[PDB]
């Protein structure tokens, strides 16, 4: 269907700019700063979700079987867990540090340097990878069907499993949803209230925001719906459908690149110093 | 290896440092010669430093000007400074230049701040500009009407058009107007609240400074 | 296509992102 | 010219220092060429371990306004001028296990431009009010005083004989100084704009004014005239540091165009280009036994070129 | 005049080029690295 060209174009770009970001921001050229060093872990992030979700989730629905192997597809499995937690709460870091930037600039001052910049994304880091542990532990492949292979995520008991989803639905959407909410309308308020162009790129602090629910809630949702519903909530949401869904999750690693680096005129100043 | 030890010692205490004296604002008092900005220093010998503690933010103030040298060779030491004080006295628009007597005061001052504005070492610099001995200039104005130091007045001899007035000329011939900001403010001898005002003013450049960091601006 | 489910009522997850 | 030139110059960054946190505006080489000194506005003067990559000392400035930096031939001393006046000489070795400052000389009125040592205890400042002075380390008072400058002096340098110096001013002109007479033995100006940096050859017989105007003029004492004007169509900024290798064939020299453009002596052929640096390199020198160029500039960056 | 010490300075860079690092590369096992 339309479903490949799309997730070609987002591939195509997702991979040449994001990269193109981690390379400038790779080599201090003077606009490397604590949220230079939050995007570049936030690129890297994307940079995994682009290579290691789209072409390894579509080719599933796609061909409608899991051609790799299932150490391959627990690997894979780390990589969507890790991405996808340390894409969201390093949006919600970036979120956090413009609050503390901009609101309170004098604590910013105090404590908002390199190293903080480091320890966070370490943390982040690392708090993924411990909370998704279970994701390769429990992402057993089984043979569905005669011949069809499709890994499937098996839990010991239900009550797990639904508790394990609340939990990501929460702890990856809900309150970093609600967490990056507050933090871009206290600094719209503050740059309504505290200091006009930048009234024009409160647009954009409110496009960071509904759009990045708009892009991340049928993802969280659907998986949701899969988890109490089970037998019925796969063949109302397999092929196309869900095909779709996640390619707005992946247009969300689309277009992280082009709002806090590829719209404004630094970066650009930085591709030609980098040329 | 013991000089490797000492190697990671002295870079220990390096950045320690540096994480000591990033926090710290660095405002550059660069008036003018009999100015009323000692007057500044003690509300708060080539570099003259004062630090002072306001509300838990820490201010280095170069209190530059007794150097009488080429500005040209010793001026980008002070490229990545928060702000320029620049401190000019309203009361000396008819004061003589000591120097020259034959040049208005004003007519120096302006073209000073023509030469510092227009800077590629203070191209996103503001300039915190304040304005001395206001208590003393609403009676030298109600005597000499400004009519002499401006020829392109055409005004009366009012406190707040001459004010007003003056502080178009500041704000005027600063060409780069998107990112420095004149802050202009109106001080007695007898003023307290500068400090307050230079925090506050700080305050709105390290937000400005963060939100061009950011990529907000 | 690929139907994540392939039969009826089988109740056999999908990858979550 | 009937000389063979070297050709394109491959020189490479073999060790580069970081722990700088603001821009280095001074750097000299010690005689033992080992130890490196680099000055910035940090407030942090660095005695740097050049070939191990190390740091020898940190030394909390008083002043963190430093212009100019010097260390001493016998390795004892260290000394820094700037824009305080004050030249504060630092006691590197000592007893007690921390580095001291040793004097403070105030006797400039005028910013210290550039400052050397003759000897262990004698010191040659010039600073932007037209003057220079040599100065006694014990005693703390000004030798001798140049003067005949009209303008700024920015530049100094010193002969290996350390008898005879040249001072390069703002007015461009560069006047021969003898230590003992302080009697102008003779004026160069030819020159066009200030002279920010000047370099004797190491014959001693000749030296190298880097003016603003982006000629590195080759003076000559015996000649008493100019001899060859390196000017390029291409670079159009100001030279901030002049160098010279122990032949003295190839004239380094900074830029304010982001690079080292090296010379040729006898034919004033670009023989090279040292593009590594991402802003002004502000100081640039020779390592006394020519091994080394270390080149420091204003993002904080000691680099050294083998 | 400008010729004698033209050629003096001449002399000695061709008396000193022979021992100069930057002009002749230096061998590697010299600097330790």
């Amino acid at each position: 269907a339309i479903r490949i060209t799309l997730y070609a174009v987002i591939f195509l770009m997702s991979v040449g700019g994001n990269m193109l970001i981690i390379v400038v921001l790779g080599l201090s050229r003077r606009l490397r700063t604590v949220t230079n060093a939050f995007l570049l872990s936030l690129a890297v992030s994307d940079l995994l979700l682009a290579v290691a979700c789209m072409p390894f989730t579509l080719l599933p629905n796609l061909m409608g079987t899991f051609i790799f192997g299932t150490v391959i597809c627990k690997a894979v499995s780390y990589l969507m867990g890790v991405s996808v937690s340390v894409s969201t709460l390093s949006l919600v870091a970036i979120a956090l540090e413009r609050y503390s930037a901009i609101c309170r600039p004098l604590q910013a001052r105090v404590w908002q340097t390199r190293s903080h910049a480091a320890r966070v994304i370490v943390a982040t880091w690392l708090l993924s990878g411990l909370l998704m542990v279970p994701y390769p532990v429990y992402t057993v492949v089984q043979p569905v069907g005669p011949r069809v292979l499709q890994c499937v995520h098996r839990w010991p008991s239900a009550r797990v499993r639904q508790t394990w989803s609340v939990l990501l639905l929460l702890l990856l959407f809900f309150i970093p949803g609600v967490v990056m909410a507050v933090a871009y309308g206290l600094i719209s308020r503050e740059l309504y209230l505290g200091l006009l162009a930048k009234k024009r790129v409160v647009r954009m602090l409110l496009v960071i925001v509904v759009l990045f629910f708009l892009c991340w809630l049928p993802v969280y949702s659907a998986n949701t719906w899969r988890a109490f519903d089970g037998p019925g909530a796969h063949r109302a949401l397999s092929g196309a459908p869900i095909s779709f869904i996640h390619l707005l999750s992946y247009a969300s690693a689309c277009v992280n690149p082009l709002v806090y680096c590829f719209m404004h005129r630094r970066f650009r100043q930085a591709c030609l110093e980098t040329c | 290896k013991a000089a490797a030890e000492r190697s990671k010692m002295i870079d220990k205490n390096l950045r320690e440092d540096g994480e000591k004296a990033a926090r710290e604002v660095k405002l550059l008092l660069l008036g003018a010669g009999e100015s009323g900005k000692n007057t500044i220093v003690k509300q708060m010998t080539g570099i003259v430093e004062t630090h002072f503690t306001f509300k838990d933010l820490h201010f280095k103030m170069f209190d530059v000007g007794a150097q009488r040298s080429e500005r040209k060779k010793w001026i980008h030491c002070f490229e990545g400074v928060t702000a320029i004080i620049f401190c000019v006295a309203l009361s000396a628009y008819d004061l003589v230049l000591a120097e020259d007597e034959e040049m208005n005061r004003m007519h120096a001052s302006m073209k000073l701040f023509d030469s510092i504005c227009n800077n590629k070492w203070f191209t996103d610099t503001s300039i915190i500009l304040f304005l001395n001995k206001k208590d003393l200039f609403e009676e030298k104005i109600t005597h000499s009407p400004l009519t002499i130091c401006f020829p392109e007045y055409t005004g009366a001899n009012k406190y707040d058009e001459a004010a007003s007035y003056i502080q178009s000329k500041f704000e005027d011939l600063n060409k780069r107007k998107d990112t420095k900001e004149i802050y202009t403010h109106f001080t007695c001898s007898t003023d307290t609240k500068n400090v307050q005002f230079v925090f506050d003013a700080v305050t709105d450049v390290i937000i400005k400074n963060n939100l061009k960091d950011c990529g907000l601006f | 296509q690929g139907p994540w489910l392939e039969e009826e009522e089988e109740a056999y997850g999908w990858m979550d992102f | 010219n009937n000389i063979d030139p070297v050709g394109r110059i491959q020189m490479r960054t073999r060790r580069t220092l970081r722990g700088h946190l603001a821009k280095i505006y001074a750097m000299h080489w010690g005689t033992d060429s080992r130890l490196l000194v680099s000055a910035s506005q940090d407030g942090k003067l660095i005695i740097w371990d050049s070939y191990t990559t190390n740091k020898v000392h940190a030394i909390p400035l008083r002043s963190s306004w430093v212009m100019t930096c010097a260390y001493a031939p016998s390795g004892n001393y260290v000394a820094c001028g700037g824009l305080d006046n004050i030249c504060s000489i630092y006691n590197l070795k000592t007893r007690e296990g921390n580095v001291r400052v040793s004097r403070e000389l105030a006797g400039h009125t005028g910013y210290l431009s550039c400052c050397r040592f003759l000897d262990d205890n004698q010191i040659v400042t010039s600073s932007g009010d037209t003057t220079c002075a040599l100065w006694d380390i014990e005693t703390g008072q000004q030798t001798t005083t140049f003067t005949g400058h009209t303008g700024d002096v920015m530049s100094l340098s010193l002969a290996p004989d350390t008898r005879l110096f040249v001072s390069g001013a703002c007015d461009a002109s560069a006047k021969l100084w003898d230590v003992r007479e302080g009697m102008c033995r003779q004026t160069f100006t030819g020159h066009e704009s200030d002279i920010n940096a000047i370099c004797f050859f190491p014959n001693g017989n000749a030296f190298a004014t880097g003016s603003d105007d982006a000629t590195c003029r080759l003076f000559d004492l015996r000649a008493d005239q100019e001899l060859m004007t390196y000017s390029h169509d291409n670079i159009i900024c100001g030279i901030t540091s002049v160098s010279f290798s122990k032949s003295g064939r190839l004239l380094l020299a900074g830029y304010d165009d982001f690079n080292c453009n090296v010379w040729d002596a006898l034919k004033a052929d670009r023989a090279g280009v040292l593009a590594g640096h991402d802003n002004r390199v502000s100081c640039l020198g020779v390592t006394d036994d020519g091994m080394a160029v270390a080149t420091g500039s204003w993002d904080s960056f000691l680099k050294i070129w083998n | 005049k400008v010729s004698k010490a033209a050629a003096d300075l001449m002399a000695y860079c061709e008396a000193h080029a022979k021992e100069d690092p930057l002009l002749t590369p230096v061998p590697a096992s010299e600097n330790p690295f």
